[PDB]
């Protein structure tokens, strides 16, 4: 939830 | 010992004792994790557990390099950082291994919080009320998740420090107490150091107490007094600036009982919004809303001076939408406690007007229903004094309502109401099992690149891996958790989801004209590209980069590596979504299929996705929907690239991949099929001519140009 990753 | 008045207790010691429980119960509670993850060798390195969060890595390399007292030009380090810096001052005086203080910084500071939410309980002498309301608003759901051990990040001060700002506005309505005119300031600027993003919420806070101030002390010389220095503390003067005009005023208003005349603070608040102006004023704000709020893709404002790209922000986990149930339990672990933390609130405004100070946290945090989950954060605490304040509420209520109860039974009752209210943190603290950013042998692969690459090399990666990367390797990245853009994610996309010749030329110009954007300012890179190689527009020049005979007029001066690592897999699509974005378009070029899941069990396969792989292993059936399969690619050994290609259908298009190595299947098209990754990571297929490979692994494959 809460990371600065890609998602999708 | 429980028959006692705790109620209408609010002594020094007492307040003390509590703040020791309340913060020796956040640490302990953010302990279980540690003791979780710590049996699990996957989760190590370095013989210390891993960050957390993908940005920790960015602020440990900048306090590592400060540490080493130096990095390189153009590595976008994070040298000298509020978090970098903090690492480093307690690393120097601490005797603990480097991962243990990255580990656990965010256990003790995060914690801190404590403090304000139960000395603003005690300012309006509800100590015991503002005890549990620490409690929650320690390990309230979101709270707790950007703040655990090892979410080395921003977040862990983040509304520390904005509710010392709080609690020091509520001490000057209570007590009119001098000391304000000193803490108010200084805390801005500590929170303004540590999280200039802070500068928003900086900016709203005195705003609002401004309007305050001209309502309810409109006559009150120390609030004016107060505002001009903070807003002193909100402008771009230096430190020592800053730090004058605020001790100067201070002591001339502290000392002098003639004290200053009333036109000269109006005046002072005139200069003080004049240089605040000159510092930018407002504009941070309207940036922040532009991006989180209003989600634009051309941020920067350049029509025709850039070309157009995808949009990175519905991209972010953080900035992903959220339900109602969702956001109430980030905000208080369950939807009851948030009801009744909402009517606390509201009652306490209508009790204490200073508590209206707390409504920018409070709209910050309700604003992430528009820019994403990361925001409600800022109203964990706040929400929690509500909730607090409905307590105090409800035993007042059966007093004026007779209700005969026992101090010993009114305590059992207060003791099993917190409780049972505090439950829904914890479980979520124990049903939230995360993990680290990498895998051990992930990192073990980037440090082995550090010993074999150079400081001032490239690896082209994604950028959810740039700063692990340039932790673990000490290299460069072409875009990482802060350089994300889609003018930025253009190259990496291209050189991972495009074919082999055409990745290798993006590869080596990307790498060197970022190289060369550091000494000449390129508003957009793939401009100045296409603008060098005389070409009419962004397809023109990608289009022509697919020449085995390209010329090369851009000289080496670094190797450029690529890392192709698995767990990239599932993310395959949306990175590929980048460059299949038209630059002189915004335009979509092809439609994408492709999705991994995992067989369930051992007649038709049904997969997590709710696609069926038919029994022939001829066919899928998504959304009840019977399509044909061109070939069904059985790989054996990623590394060894030993896979069998069984044709099915010549006229079909789509493809299913089965990892024997994980387990699991893939399902995409043609034009991903043939992208560089699939390639060269899964089918071990890459031109000999075009890369050398550096590292072979199941987890991970490092090629080099040449
Ligand atoms: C290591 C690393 O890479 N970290 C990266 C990561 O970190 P970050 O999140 O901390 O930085 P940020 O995204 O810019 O913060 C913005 C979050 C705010 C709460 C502050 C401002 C947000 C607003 C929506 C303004 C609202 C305005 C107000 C006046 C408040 C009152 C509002 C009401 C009442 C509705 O993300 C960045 C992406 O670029 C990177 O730069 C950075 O490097
Ligand atoms: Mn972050
Ligand atoms: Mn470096
Ligand atoms: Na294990």
């Amino acid at each position: 939830g809460d990371q600065a990753a890609t998602f999708g | 010992e429980l028959q006692q008045n705790f109620t209408d207790n609010n002594s020094i010691k007492y307040t003390a004792i509590l703040i020791l429980i309340a913060f020796a119960f956040s640490v302990l509670a953010r302990l279980y994790w540690v003791a979780w993850a710590s049996e699990f060798y996957e989760f190590f390195f370095n013989d210390q557990l891993m960050i957390t969060t993908n940005d920790g890595y960015a602020f440990a390399e900048g306090a590592r390099d400060m540490i080493a007292g130096f990095h390189q030009p153009n590595d976008l380090s994070y040298f000298g950082s509020s978090l970098s810096t903090l690492t480093y001052w307690l690393y120097s005086i601490l005797p603990f291994s480097f991962e243990s203080i990255i580990l656990y910084m965010s256990t003790f500071f995060a914690s801190l919080i404590v403090v304000p939410i139960i000395l603003i309980a005690r300012e309006y002498k509800l100590t015991t009320y503002g005890f549990i309301a620490a409690l929650l608003g320690s390990i309230a759901n979101s709270y707790y998740n950007r703040t655990m051990s090892g979410y080395y990040d921003t977040d862990m001060l983040v509304l520390v420090l904005p509710m010392l700002i709080l609690l020091t506005f509520i001490r000057l309505t209570i007590n009119k107490d001098i000391f304000t005119l000193l803490l108010s300031p200084v805390f801005i600027m500590i929170y303004l150091w540590w999280y200039p993003s802070s500068y928003s919420l900086n900016f709203a806070m005195i705003g609002l107490f401004g309007l305050y101030t001209l309502v309810f002390h409109r006559k009150e010389k120390i609030f004016y007094l107060t505002i001009a220095l903070m807003i002193i503390a909100l402008s771009m003067l230096a430190w020592q600036y800053k730090l004058a005009l605020i001790v100067l005023l201070f002591a001339i208003f502290a000392f002098k009982e003639e004290k200053i005349n009333f036109y000269m603070i109006w005046a002072l608040i005139f200069i003080s919004i004049l240089i605040l102006h000159l510092s930018g004023g407002l504009d941070p704000v309207l940036y922040q809303l532009k991006f989180y709020v209003f989600k634009a893709s051309d941020v920067q404002n350049l029509k025709d001076a850039a070309f157009m790209y995808f949009n990175v922000n519905e991209t972010i986990m953080e900035v992903n939408t959220i339900d109602p149930e969702v956001f109430m339990q980030r905000i208080s672990s369950s939807v009851l406690v948030f009801i009744l933390s909402f009517i606390g609130f509201i009652l306490l405004l209508k009790d204490h007007k200073s508590m209206l100070l707390a409504l920018p946290m409070l709209a910050l945090g309700f604003m992430a229903l528009r820019a994403g989950l990361r925001f409600t954060i800022y109203a964990v605490p706040v929400m929690a004094l509500g909730f607090g304040y409905f307590l105090y509420a409800f035993f007042n209520f059966l007093e004026k309502k007779q209700i005969k109860l026992s101090l010993r039974n009114k305590n059992i009752l207060l003791i099993l109401i917190a409780f049972f209210s505090i439950s829904p943190a914890l479980m979520h603290i124990y049903y939230y099992k995360s993990s680290t950013v990498f895998t051990s042998y992930e990192a073990s692969i980037l440090n082995d690149l550090k010993n074999k690459a150079q400081r001032e090399d490239y690896v082209v990666a994604w950028w959810d891996y740039g700063y692990p990367i340039r932790y673990y390797s000490d290299v460069k990245t072409l875009i990482d958790g802060g350089k994300h853009l889609g003018k930025d994610n253009f190259f990496s996309s291209f050189v991972l989801s495009k074919e082999q010749i055409p990745a290798a030329n993006m590869a080596r110009l990307s790498v060197e004209y970022t190289e060369k954007s550091f000494k000449e300012n390129y508003p957009d890179v793939l401009k100045a590209m296409v603008k060098d190689y005389q070409k009419t527009s962004a397809k023109d020049f990608l289009e022509s980069l697919n020449d085995p005979n390209f010329k090369i007029d851009t000289p080496k001066t670094r190797d450029v590596y690529i890392y192709m690592p698995y767990r990239m897999l599932r993310i395959m699509p949306v990175v590929a979504q980048f460059a299949n974005t038209n630059p002189d378009n915004g335009e979509q070029e092809k439609s994408l299929f492709f999705s991994q899941a995992n067989p369930l069990d051992q007649g038709s396969i049904t997969l997590d996705n709710g696609v069926e792989i038919s029994n022939d292993y001829r066919s899928l059936k998504i959304e009840g929907n019977s399509i044909p399969l061109k070939a069904f690619v059985d790989i054996e050994s990623i590394t060894n690239g030993k896979f069998y290609y069984n044709e099915i259908d010549s006229k079909a298009q789509i493809y299913l991949l089965y990892l024997r190595e994980y387990k699991s299947y893939v399902i995409l098209d043609e034009s991903l099929y043939n992208s560089s990754y699939i390639q060269m990571f899964l089918l071990n297929q890459y031109d000999q001519d075009l890369f050398e490979q550096i590292t072979n692994d199941t987890r991970a494959k490092i090629y080099r140009l040449k």
